[PDB]
RNA sequence: ACUCUGGUUUCUCUUCAGAUCGCAUAAAUCUUUCGCACUAAAGAUUUCCGUGGAGAGGAACAACUCUGAGUCCAAUUUUUUGAGGCCUUGCUUUGGCAAGGCUA
C-alpha cells in the first residue's frame, strides 16, 4: 500500500551487479552497494561507460536516482519473491 | 489501478523519453510507473537489438507502453 | 394457437413440470413415563426372549449414567421394550470436563467438610433392602418423595459468579449455544 | 480536478499530441488521477515517422502535451460536479 | 516522509560531483538535507576549461546532482 | 503399554437401531426409575 | 472407420435419465447430464472413463452448454438456478440464481463477453454476464419456454417455448423483433450452427424446422421442414444440434431412434437403434464424424456416423 | 462505502479412519515364554463400551455478524517540465534520421 514492487526489487540487486544508465547517457556498471525508496545508488567497483566509448574504473560512485534513465538489474531477480 | 494489471506478462513495448524502445516482459509496476521488465531487448534507430535483461526502468523517462506479444509458457 | 388454449396450453404444463421434477420426485415420536411404567407393572415369546439377550449392555448403561451426589433427580432418556422386557438407558454421560473436575473437587471439599462435621457417620446398610424383599413400585413411594438436599458445594457469588448459576445441573450449560 | 473530467471520457475517439509529438488518434479506455491514459484502437504517428497502427497503448500521464476531442461530446453535463 | 540519502558514508571525503549541464566539481562533503543538496568545504570548480577554480565552502541543489564518486576511499 | 489403537468401523450403534424397530420405544424417566426396572427385568431374566 | 476411436461403444454410469449431452469443442472430452443431479465428463476417446464428476446440482439438470474456449461449463438446472463449471479440475466456479421457476435452457455466448441466456417456466429469458451476479436483462415471455439460444453476434437471443412460436429478442432494442410462426406445438430444442446463420427447431409437432436466423430477411423464415421425429406422452426436452460442417441436423426423438438428416437433401440419412427411452439430446463431434445420444435409457451410444 | 453464496441445532443412515480414532481403558480367544497363571508377561486376532471425518436423508428456526466473492498529491526524489531554436557529415525512405558541437 505504501512502497512498491520495482523499489522492492532494487532493494534485491543490492549486493548484485546492476549497470544503471543515468540521463546524460553514462552507464554504470558495478555493485550496488544501497539502494533507498528513491533511487539513490551508492554501487561500487563501477565501469563507466560515457557516451563517447571511454571507459573509466570508478570505485565508488552515489548516483542520485533522480537522474537514472533505468537500471539492468541481474535475471537471477527475476526469481526473487516479490515478483511472484 | 488494474488497466495495467490487465498487462502484467505481457511482452510490452515501451518507447522511452529519448526515443529508445524497451521490449520487455512486464513484470511489475508502482505508483511512480516504475516498470520491471524482463528479458528485456533494446530496439533503437539504424536497426539493432539489444538485450539487457531485468530493467527496472524508472518512471520519469517511461513514454508509451504497448503490447507486442501475449505472455509465454 | 389462441388465447385460451395458449393458457390451458401452459397450465397443463405448469402442473406438468411442477409434479415431474418435484422435488419429491428426485432421483420417531416419544412415550410418556406412564405407557412404560404401566407396561413392567402389569408385567409371542420370541420377542421378549429376543430382547432379553442384551441385559448386561441395560445393566452398563444404567450404571454409567448413575446421578452423581451433586444431583437429587436425574431425568435419562429411555428405550424401552414394549413387552417390558428391557429398559435401556440410552444416552451417555457426557460431561464437560473441567466441570466435572471442578463439581467433584466441590465434592472433595464438602465430603471432607461433612466427615469432619459428622463425628460418627453411619454408613447404609448393606444391602438396603433384604433378600425376600420385592423391589419398590417408583410410582408407590418414590415417585412424589423429595429429594433430601443434595451435596452441591455452597458457592458464594463474588468470586464464583461466572459459575454458579449452571455449576450444579445435570449438563449444565447443555442448551446454551 | 480537472482530470476527473477525462476519466468521465471513456470510450471516446481522441487524439493526443505528446511532448515527442507523437499524435496518438484512438478510442480512450481508462484514465488514472495522475492522467495515465490507456487507449484501444490505436493509429499512432510518432513524428518524423510513419504512422502505426497498434491494437493498444498506455501513454504516462506526464508526456501528454494536450488532448483533442471531437466536435460531438457534451462537457456542459461533463464538467459538473 | 522524505528519508535523508544515506550519505555518512562520505561524509568529509573528498568527492567528485558532477552537476547537470555536463559540469563537474570537486571537495569535501560536509553534510546534506532530505533532498541531497550538499554542503562542500574546499571546492574546487574544476571547469573543462581545464584550469581548477578553489572556492570553499559551497551549497550545491540536489536537484543538479547527477552522481558523486568518492574519491576518498570509504 | 498394552493399548493397540482402535480399530477402523462403520459406526453402528445398537440402541438407534433398537429404536428403529417396532419392539423399542423411547421416553424420558427418572434414573431411579429404570434403576427399579432394570434390577426387576433382570431379576425376571434371571427368574425366566 | 474415419476417426480415432472404437465403433458404437456404450457409456453406462449415468444412475437415471440423460436430459443434456454436449462435446467439448477440442474434441477430447465429453459432458453428459440429466436427471441424475450430477454432470459426468468423459473422454471422447481412449476407453471412454468418466474421469470428473460434477455435484452441486440440487435438481435435474435441463442443458449442458459449452463455450467455444471449452474450459467452462453451463449447465440449467430444474430447481431454479444455472451453475458455470470449469472442466478441467472441475468445481462449481459460479450459481447463477434469479429465475423463480424450473430453467428449461441456458446458451454461452462465445465470441464477446461471456453471457448467459437462459430461459425458464415463468416466461422470464435472463441474461447472465458472471462477473455482475445478477439478472440483466429479463425479456418477458408469458408463457414457458423451453430453449433459447444467441445467434453468431451474441446480440440477439433466441427462444423457443410452448408458445407455438420461435420468438427473438434483440439485447439493444428490448423487445421481441418478429415471430416464426409455423409450429403446432411446444417448441423444446432450439440449436443454432457454427457459422451461426442457420438455427434449428424441434416442436410436439413431430417435425422439425431450419430457420435462418440473419439480418437479410426472406420474409418467411422457415426454409427447410423435416419429418420422421414424433413426440410422445413423456412431453420431455427433445433437444437439437448441427454438424460442425453444417451438412447434418440431428433432433431428439420419442422413438428411441437417433435421428440425423441431411440439411440439403432434407432425408433421414441416419436412424439409429440401441436407446430405449425417449432420446433427450443428440450431439456432434467436432473435428471427426462421432454422434453421442442421450436418452432415458441411462445410457449414451457414442458411435461413428462416417 | 452497494449485491450472491454458505448457516446453526437435532434425528438417522452409509462409508472411511493405526489419529491420545479414547489426554480413557475393558473382556474373550489363539500362540509363545517361563513359572508349578486372578494374584504373569509377550505377540496377534476378535468383540464390546464410544469416537472423529466425509457423504446422504429427514425436521427445527435463523437468515447476511462471520468466511469470502461480485463491487485527501503543482515548488529538488518520479505524474503538472529545461522545455525549445542553430551548425557539420553518413545516407536522404529529399520527410528527414544518427553522432557531435552548440544557444537558451
Amino acid at each position: 500500500m505504501s512502497i512498491g514492487v520495482p523499489i522492492k526489487v532494487l532493494h534485491e540487486a543490492e549486493g548484485h551487479i546492476v549497470t544503471c544508465e543515468t540521463n546524460t547517457g553514462e552507464v554504470y556498471r558495478g555493485k550496488l552497494i544501497e539502494a533507498e525508496d528513491n533511487m539513490n545508488c551508492q554501487m561500487s567497483n563501477i565501469t563507466v561507460t560515457y557516451r563517447d566509448g571511454r571507459v573509466a574504473q570508478l570505485e565508488q560512485v552515489y548516483i542520485r536516482g533522480s537522474k537514472i534513465r533505468f537500471l539492468i538489474l541481474p535475471d537471477m531477480l527475476k526469481n526473487a519473491p516479490m515478483l511472484k | 489501478s488494474s488497466k495495467m494489471l490487465q498487462h502484467i506478462d505481457y511482452r510490452m513495448r515501451c518507447i522511452l523519453q529519448d526515443g529508445r524502445i524497451f521490449i520487455g516482459t512486464f513484470k511489475a509496476f508502482d505508483k511512480h510507473m516504475n516498470l520491471i521488465l524482463c528479458d528485456c531487448d533494446e530496439f533503437r534507430k539504424r536497426e539493432e537489438k539489444r538485450v539487457l535483461g531485468l530493467v527496472l526502468l524508472r518512471g520519469e523517462n517511461l513514454v508509451s507502453m504497448t503490447v507486442e506479444g501475449p505472455p509465454p509458457k | 394457437m389462441s388465447e385460451e388454449k395458449l393458457q390451458e396450453k401452459a397450465r397443463k404444463w405448469q402442473q406438468l413440470q411442477a409434479k415431474r421434477y418435484a422435488e419429491k420426485r428426485k432421483f420417531k415420536e416419544d412415550m410418556p413415563p406412564e405407557h412404560v411404567r404401566k407396561i413392567i407393572r402389569d408385567h409371542d415369546k420370541r420377542v421378549y426372549l429376543g430382547a432379553l439377550k442384551y441385559m448386561p449392555h441395560a445393566v452398563l448403561k444404567l450404571l454409567e449414567n448413575m446421578p452423581m451426589p451433586w444431583e437429587q433427580i436425574r431425568d435419562v432418556p429411555v428405550l424401552y421394550h414394549i413387552t417390558g422386557a428391557i429398559s435401556f438407558v440410552n444416552e451417555i454421560p457426557w460431561v464437560i470436563e473441567p466441570v466435572y473436575i471442578s463439581q467433584w473437587g466441590s465434592m472433595w471439599i464438602m465430603m471432607r467438610r461433612e466427615k469432619r462435621d459428622r463425628r460418627h457417620f453411619k454408613r447404609m446398610r448393606f444391602p438396603p433392602f433384604d433378600d425376600e424383599e420385592p423391589p419398590l413400585d417408583y410410582a408407590d413411594n418414590i415417585l412424589d418423595v423429595e429429594p433430601l438436599e443434595a451435596i452441591q458445594l455452597e458457592l458464594d457469588p463474588e468470586e464464583d459468579a461466572p459459575v454458579l448459576d449452571w455449576f450444579y445441573d445435570h449438563q449444565p450449560l447443555r442448551d446454551s449455544r | 480536478k480537472l482530470v476527473r473530467f477525462l476519466m468521465k471520457l471513456s470510450h471516446e475517439t481522441v487524439t493526443i499530441e505528446l511532448k515527442n509529438g507523437t499524435q496518438v488518434h484512438g478510442t480512450i479506455t481508462g484514465v488514472d488521477v495522475s492522467m495515465n491514459t490507456h487507449l484501444k484502437a490505436v493509429k499512432m504517428t510518432l513524428k518524423n515517422r510513419e504512422p502505426v497502427q497498434l491494437e493498444t497503448l498506455s501513454i504516462r500521464g506526464n508526456n501528454i502535451r494536450y488532448f483533442i476531442l471531437p466536435d460531438s461530446l457534451p462537457l456542459d453535463t461533463l464538467l459538473v460536479d | 516522509k522524505a528519508h535523508p540519502p544515506e550519505l555518512k558514508k562520505f561524509m568529509d571525503k573528498k568527492l567528485s560531483l558532477k552537476l547537470n549541464g555536463g559540469r563537474h566539481v570537486q571537495g569535501i562533503l560536509r553534510g546534506f538535507d532530505p533532498f541531497m543538496n550538499l554542503v562542500i568545504d574546499e571546492c574546487v570548480e574544476m571547469a573543462t576549461s581545464g584550469q581548477q577554480n578553489n572556492i570553499g565552502m559551497v551549497v550545491i541543489r540536489g536537484n543538479s546532482i547527477i552522481m558523486l564518486e568518492a574519491l576518498e576511499r570509504v | 503399554l498394552k493399548h493397540r489403537p482402535p480399530k477402523a468401523q462403520k459406526k453402528r450403534y445398537l440402541f438407534r437401531s433398537f429404536k428403529a424397530t417396532k419392539f423399542f420405544q423411547s421416553t424420558k424417566l427418572d434414573w431411579v426409575e429404570v434403576g427399579l426396572q432394570v434390577c426387576r427385568q433382570g431379576y425376571n431374566m434371571l427368574n425366566l | 472407420r474415419c476417426s480415432s476411436l472404437q465403433p458404437i461403444m456404450l457409456l453406462s454410469g449415468h444412475e437415471g435419465e440423460v436430459y443434456c449431452c454436449k462435446f467439448h469443442p477440442n474434441g477430447s472430452t465429453l459432458a453428459s447430464a440429466g436427471f441424475d443431479r450430477l454432470i459426468l465428463l468423459w473422454n471422447v476417446y481412449g476407453d471412454c472413463d468418466n474421469y470428473a464428476t460434477l455435484k452441486g446440482h440440487s435438481g435435474a439438470v435441463m442443458e449442458l452448454h459449452y463455450n467455444t474456449d471449452g474450459s467452462m461449463l453451463f449447465s440449467a438446472s430444474t430447481d431454479k438456478t444455472v451453475a458455470v463449471w470449469d472442466s478441467e479440475t472441475g468445481e462449481r466456479v459460479k450459481r447463477l440464481k434469479g429465475h423463480t421457476s424450473f430453467v428449461n435452457s441456458c446458451y454461452p455466448a462465445r465470441r464477446g463477453p461471456q453471457l448467459v441466456c437462459t430461459g425458464s417456466d415463468d416466461g422470464t429469458v435472463k441474461l447472465w454476464d458472471i462477473r455482475k451476479k445478477a439478472a440483466i436483462q429479463t425479456f418477458q415471455n408469458t408463457y414457458q419456454v423451453l430453449a433459447v439460444t444467441f445467434n453468431d453476434t451474441s446480440d440477439q437471443i433466441i427462444s423457443g417455448g410452448i408458445d407455438n412460436d420461435i420468438k427473438v429478442w434483440d439485447l439493444r432494442q428490448n423487445k421481441l423483433t418478429y415471430t416464426m410462426r409455423g409450429h403446432a406445438d411446444s417448441v423444446t430444442g432450439l440449436s443454432l450452427s457454427s457459422e451461426g446463420s442457420y438455427l434449428l427447431s424441434n416442436a410436439m409437432d413431430n417435425t422439425v424446422r431450419v430457420w435462418d436466423v440473419r439480418p437479410f430477411a426472406p420474409k418467411e423464415r422457415c426454409v427447410k421442414i423435416f419429418q420422421g421425429n414424433v413426440h410422445n406422452f413423456e412431453k420431455n426436452l427433445l433437444r437439437c444440434s448441427w454438424s460442425p460442417d453444417g451438412s447434418k441436423i440431428a433432433a431428439g426423438s420419442a422413438d428411441r431412434f437417433v435421428y440425423v438428416w441431411d440439411t440439403t437433401s432434407r432425408r433421414i440419412l441416419y436412424k439409429l437403434p440401441g436407446h430405449a427411452g425417449s432420446i433427450n439430446e443428440v450431439a456432434f463431434h467436432p473435428d471427426e464424424p462421432i454422434i453421442i445420444s442421450a436418452s432415458s435409457d441411462k445410457r449414451l451410444y457414442m458411435g461413428e456416423i462416417q
